[PDB]
């Protein structure tokens, strides 16, 4: 039995410094952040626009020239002067108080190097895959990592860079440190520890600046998840519509009246009342029909896919229910 | 010295 | 400008005295398969069969040889009595021509409108027809003659088949499927001959369905199709938006969000402004408290999203 996992998305702020670079930022190109470019210019300077305004919401120092100037000290400031450090110290400080072990995922290798300096300044032992990792060396900080009785206890990775099915189990909280455009990508993240061989509840937590460009971010691509979850879901629609009849339908459609037909000494059911006619009996007919072809109409086209998929146990005809 | 540099 | 939507109504349709006899003939005439004995490789075949002259009786029992009353074969009032839906027909087209309208009438089976043609014939019905083996000349000659301002037409017959060629018949305002395709999408373009963009008034489609027969079952399993392509259709469409890429107003739509409010933020912001420097437990667990309420928030306003 595998445990559900737990995603909670940790709205956060910003420090005064991240509000005067996410400033600098707008006012650099404050004439695309208005709008005022024709429909004609391309992507590159708007998206720009919107990397610096990610780095800016992870961490301040990731800009040349912002840590406090010479000589450089890594000290509590590199904590306190940014948002989601100073929720991920005491986030932290909590997660290793009840013996629990945390994978840390992010988009940027830069700011992993900024959690390597925290790392040591709080005394944390850890291990690092950035994706410029060889393929030995992130072997040995995955069996690093999982040994029984290991020493780590923070794992830094780039959301990207493990591969596909890593086995770190042996964590039980997942910090994203910042979120995807692909929220495939870091529900691969996610469950680098939600996977089979977890025996505890698997926590992920999301952090997300609110009130800014990263908030906006995450209902994009939390449409883009549900919007993956409906392709998916309807995966098997695309056989049905090509699928051809089977033995079990084709005899059913036969036989559908079959009896009655044989019992029938003289004529069918409308035909047996008249058969010349009557505008009054005519107009009785389109008024039943009508209502038969409203039912119909409205029974199916409330039915999902999971009521009009045939399993491929259809097709393997045994035997009659009752015989005819 | 510190790896974020 | 307005196209009135279509009232799509199912007419069912009993079987004359004559119907059942070969209804019945051509049942017992492979009664095994009906039971369901022999292979699936094998059966299918046999049962394919049986399905084809089943829809044939409940058309019209002169289908089969030697049916009609022996030579000569004249048209008489046994041509309309001796099929179900031929006497629905009859007064269906008598109250149609009184009311102002003019239909087309479909068929699956070409040898249905040679039917057809010799009863229009037998009551004085003004027709043309398309069933495929005309030329493309022929067919343009005959959509000429049917929509030309004051026509003299009042039935235009026509094979499935050949509906879904590019024709325009507006001129029209009733549509009668005497039999049904086993893919709706061509009963459906069918329909739109009429039920398109330069028609005036309320088209009607009646859709011959022999009751307690083949025809029954079948329009059950055609609506399945019909719901299937709609649930196809819907998947094209997430499919496509999920590998759109930000648009110029969707990107700038992300980096406005809050733009106002950081340029007119002078000290710190939200959670650094609110407390912002080392956290009790009691911050903490406001923040994630407040989070997972948003989490379940967000996931609730997509979760009840769906195809629709």
């Amino acid at each position: 039995s595998l445990l559900p996992k737990k995603e909670i998305n940790v709205y956060i702020g910003m420090s005064e410094m991240q509000v005067k670079w996410y400033q600098k930022i707008l006012e650099k190109d404050i004439d695309a952040v208005n709008g005022a470019g024709g429909k004609r210019e391309s992507k590159t300077r708007l998206l720009n626009i919107v990397m610096q305004l990610r780095k800016c919401c992870n961490h301040p120092y990731l800009f040349e020239g912002a840590e406090p100037g010479p000589p450089y000290t890594t000290d509590e400031h590199l904590i306190y002067n940014a948002g989601k450090m100073v929720v991920l110290d005491k986030l932290l400080k909590r997660i290793q108080k009840q013996g629990s072990r945390v994978l840390i995922f992010s988009q940027m290798s830069r700011l992993l190097d900024i959690l390597e300096d925290y790392c040591v300044f709080r005394g944390y032992k850890y291990c690092r895959i950035d994706g410029s990792t060889a393929h030995e060396d992130r072997i040995a900080a995955i069996d690093e990592y999982n040994k029984p009785g290991s020493d780590k206890f923070i794992f830094l990775l780039t959301t990207r860079a493990g591969g596909l099915g890593i086995n770190l189990t042996t964590a039980d909280i997942v910090i994203l440190y910042d979120s995807d455009w692909n929220p495939q990508a870091d529900l691969q993240a996610m469950d680098r520890a939600h996977r089979i061989g977890q025996t505890k509840q698997v926590v992920v937590y999301r952090f997300v600046t609110d009130n800014a460009i990263e908030e906006k971010v995450l209902e994009r691509a939390a449409q883009k998840l549900r919007l993956d979850q409906l392709v998916i879901q309807q995966g098997r629609a695309q056989v049905a519509a090509k699928a051809a009849a089977n033995k079990d339908e084709l005899l059913s459609m036969i036989q559908h009246g079959a009896e009655k037909v044989f019992q029938t000494k003289g004529a069918f059911g409308t035909m047996a009342e008249k058969g010349s006619l009557d505008d009054d009996d005519i107009d009785a007919i389109l008024q039943a029909g009508e209502t038969r072809t409203k039912e119909l109409n409205a029974r199916y086209e409330k039915l999902g896919i999971d009521d009009l998929q045939k399993f491929t146990s259809e097709s393997a005809y045994e035997w009659n229910g009752e015989d005819f | 010295g510190a790896k974020r540099h």
